RNA sequence: CGCGACCUCAGAUCAGACGUGGCGACCCGCUGAAUUUAAGCAUAUUAGUCAGCGGAGGAAAAGAAACUAACCAGGAUUCCCUCAGUAACGGCGAGUGAACAGGGAAGAGCCCAGCGCCGAAUCCCCGCCCCGCGGCGGGGCGCGGGAAAUGUGGCGUACGGA
RNA sequence: CCCCGGCGCGCCGGGCCCGGGUCUUCCCGGAGUCGGGUUGCUUGGGAAUGCAGCCCAAAGCGGGUGGUAAACUCCAUCUAA
């Protein structure tokens, strides 16, 4: 039951123990490159409850993403339009920094399949995420029925289509009165349905 | 430029390999067999 | 998406089937439709059910 | 290797008791400590991430299980015929070794 | 511009609606495609009922529809438990199961339990191996007569209890439906405030007392 | 000093694999105007639309409730009819604008981590023998190599489970 | 007249040594996530529908929802990351 203790310990992120580990680890992650293959999960309990298994064909990558919002990439701040669209600062990006992290791992390792990721550190400038990827051609993966699903071509670049857990959170999905925007599967699916004129033969 | 996309899209050229795929598809991409000899 | 199709009420469609049948049993109307029925024994013309086979 | 010989010997015996052993793994040792079934817990000094065992010394003390810290997770690895081991535990010993 | 009397209209044609017009000329084609798949499915699963698994009886929510019963999604685990059908075995013999649904009242529960017992009585069960019958399998004489059922299985209907005419009693004549209705609304409206006023008075009187 | 484990990290035309580019009607993720309407115009509208970027598949996405309700209750997702130009939003102007219930199309449900028990009971690769071999797998044998106690496999997952 | 497929029936070598009910004793959950403030966008969502950045930062008869902000109190309904 060690994973029970570790999970609870990683909930005390302002304790003396955990603050010391986060601070020194963030320092160490900061001296490496923005994309860096990790030898093992820094968080074995968090990794495994996100689908990671300790077998050949599962790999970890540590991604560093710059913190903060999204500046509008217009020259000299000119947007050339109406005042409603003059904003340059204080704009936010539609997707989380964790999702950006997974996309940067998924794009680099185009032959792997991103599964999930998790938080490992941050300072004022960077957030650090470890991404769980799978090699879809290792026979430890192809011959396991419980992981054959992610070797299918329909699961190529999940992180790049908002399919991972981090990515799908910015899509406004969910059941109930809070998520009417995406009835039909997505915002555009709801829009097309609500904006298509049904002209029946007999009308 | 829709006009520019149809000047150099798939089909405008030779289809050297794609049009043999279209023929092979109709027989399930069979390989390693021949019609029964005379 | 021109409106190519028309709804006709069922009661009126059946009305139209009844008028067609009533007008089909009158020699004057059938002759006035161009049919050569000057020697048909009777109108309406009923034939035995053997013909169905 | 020698599990194969034990299994084959049982096959011959079938045709014609568990001795004490070290318990390895922070998950196995943890359950044993909580159950008070462990007699002595040996913990590697250089487990990394340290959170894997950072709680174990305090847990053993709460349960009254004697524990020690040893230099080298590789030395505990060599005991269990693996590269590394975070911690091991004695649950039972033979009578000649009780002292 | 408006012209004399008329209605004020706000057509929603201020977008590129012609880029998203859905015509229905494929409607006959869809009807033939769906029909051709119902038939091909009925042949595949024969002699199992073409409609599908038996569905329970449920009451429609809200006050506009709670007078009607319709087919639900699946039988509740309490209904299946009372009828002695294992929940994993239920689907294998054409019974639909809904683990989400709850049973708040007994009548609805017992209505669906009798439904399951009646369905179980009409079930003709072919042995897994044709040549080797087993304990629960139907007899060969009733396997010959087995035929595929069309339409929903044991269709659900709203049946009304006819009440015959009876002599009106003086107690029903003296009942005041409207006065009763108006006073019932008022009591519900003032129930909370009346108790609050009563509680204060008790405290108000108690303080003088002691 | 030397030797040996481990950890972290390197170089190999190392053995065997895999990604790249295209097409893009339909699909998913971003980013994203201004003509235009408001008889002016700045919010608003145009419009989450054009343009731009990324990623797919024969479909995609979604999907088995941290749901709807407030009923005598329903019961994953998607689609059709209706709800409904309605509740609501809006220089409350111009304009915009869903959901639940109800009737249908279809209908299918499941799996981990965790908590535990099982002597790691698990997996990959090499070499030899039999079978198959244009979808590279089945069985047998190796005091063959590695992975894996920093946790593989079997039981089991909220409908409870052991 | 060719070929491909589907559906059936036997042999060989393997794998499984498989379930229901009633009691008894035990066990049971996803965190820089929820939630809150603020900013920007977005929605019919209006003392703030969804999303995102920064700050704060959980609990365990708890947590979320219960379309008007908030305290107290019952209820209903689910079980997020
Ligand atoms: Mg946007
Ligand atoms: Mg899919
Ligand atoms: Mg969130
Ligand atoms: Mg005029
Ligand atoms: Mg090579
Ligand atoms: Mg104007
Ligand atoms: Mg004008
Ligand atoms: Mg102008
Ligand atoms: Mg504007
Ligand atoms: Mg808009
Ligand atoms: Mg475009
Ligand atoms: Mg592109
Ligand atoms: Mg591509
Ligand atoms: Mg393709
Ligand atoms: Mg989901
Ligand atoms: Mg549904
Ligand atoms: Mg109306
Ligand atoms: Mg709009
Ligand atoms: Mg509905
Ligand atoms: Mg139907
Ligand atoms: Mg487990
Ligand atoms: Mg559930
Ligand atoms: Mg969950
Ligand atoms: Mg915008
Ligand atoms: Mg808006
Ligand atoms: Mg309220």
């Amino acid at each position: 039951g060690a994973y029970k203790y570790i999970q609870e310990l990683w909930r005390k992120k302002q304790s003396d123990v955990m603050r010391f580990l986060l601070r020194v680890r963030c320092w160490q992650y900061r001296q490496l490159s923005a994309l860096h293959r990790a030898p093992r999960p820094t968080r074995p309990d968090k990794a495994r409850r996100l689908g990671y298994k300790a077998k050949q064909g599962y790999v970890i990558y540590r991604i560093r993403v710059r913190r903060g919002g999204r500046k509008r990439p217009v020259p000299k701040g000119a947007t050339y339009g109406k005042p409603v669209h003059h904003g340059v600062n204080q704009l936010k990006f539609a997707r989380s920094l964790q999702s950006v992290a997974e996309e940067r791992a998924g794009r680099h390792c185009g032959a792997l399949r991103v599964l999930n990721s998790y938080w490992v550190g941050e300072d004022s400038t960077y957030k650090f995420f470890e991404v769980i990827l799978i090699d879809p051609f290792h026979k430890a993966i192809r011959r396991n029925p419980d992981t054959q699903w992610i070797t299918k071509p329909v699961h190529k670049h999940r992180e790049m289509r908002g399919l991972t857990s981090a990515g799908r959170k910015s899509r406004g999905l969910g059941k109930g009165h809070k998520f009417h925007h995406t009835i039909g599967g997505s915002r555009r699916a709801a829009w097309r349905r609500r904006n298509t004129l049904q002209l029946h033969r007999y009308r | 430029s829709a006009k520019a996309k149809r000047r150099n899209t798939t089909g405008t050229g030779r289809m050297r390999h794609l049009k043999i795929v279209y023929r092979r598809f109709r027989h399930g991409f069979r390989e390693g067999t021949t019609p029964k000899p005379k | 998406w021109r409106r190519w199709h028309r709804r006709v009420n069922t009661t009126q469609k059946r009305y139209a089937i009844c008028s067609a049948l009533a007008a089909s049993a009158l020699p004057a109307l059938v002759m006035s439709k161009g049919h050569r029925i000057e020697e048909v024994p009777e109108l309406p013309l009923v034939v035995e059910d053997k013909v169905e086979g | 290797q020698e599990k194969k010989q034990r299994l084959l010997a049982r096959a011959e015996k079938k045709a014609a008791k568990r001795p004490p052993v070290l318990r390895a793994g922070v998950n196995t040792v943890t359950t044993l400590v909580e159950n008070k079934k462990a007699q002595l817990v040996v913990i590697a000094h250089d487990v990394d991430p340290i959170e894997l065992v950072v709680f174990l010394p305090a847990l053993c003390r709460k349960m009254g299980v004697p524990y020690c810290i040893l230099k080298g997770k590789a030395r505990l690895g060599r005991l269990v015929h693996r590269k590394t081991c975070t911690t091991v535990a004695f649950t039972q010993v033979n009578s000649e070794d009780k002292g | 511009a408006p012209s004399r009397n008329g209605m004020i209209l706000k057509p929603h044609f201020h977008k590129d609606w012609q880029r998203r017009v859905a015509t229905w000329f494929n409607q006959p084609a869809r009807k033939i495609r769906r029909r051709k798949a119902r038939q091909a499915r009925a042949r595949r699963i024969a002699p199992r009922p073409a409609a599908g698994p038996i569905r329970p009886i449920v009451r429609c929510p809200t006050v506009r529809y709670h007078t009607k019963v319709r087919a639900g999604r699946g039988f509740s685990l309490e209904e299946l438990r009372v009828a002695g059908i294992h929940k994993k075995v239920a689907r294998t013999i054409g019974i639909s199961v809904d683990p989400r649904r709850r049973n708040k009242s007994t009548e609805s529960l017992q209505a669906n339990v009798q439904r399951l017992k009646e369905y179980r009585s009409k079930l003709v069960l072919f042995p897994r191996k044709p040549s080797a019958p087993k304990k629960g399998d139907s007899s060969a004489e009733e396997l010959k007569l087995a035929t595929q059922l069309t339409g929903p299985v044991m269709p659900i209907r709203n049946v009304f209890k006819k009440e015959k005419a009876r002599v009106i009693t003086e107690e029903e004549k003296n009942f005041k439906a409207f006065a009763s209705l108006r006073m019932a609304r008022a009591n519900a409206r003032l129930f909370g405030i009346r108790a609050k006023r009563a509680k204060e008075a008790a405290e108000q009187d108690v303080e003088k007392k002691k």
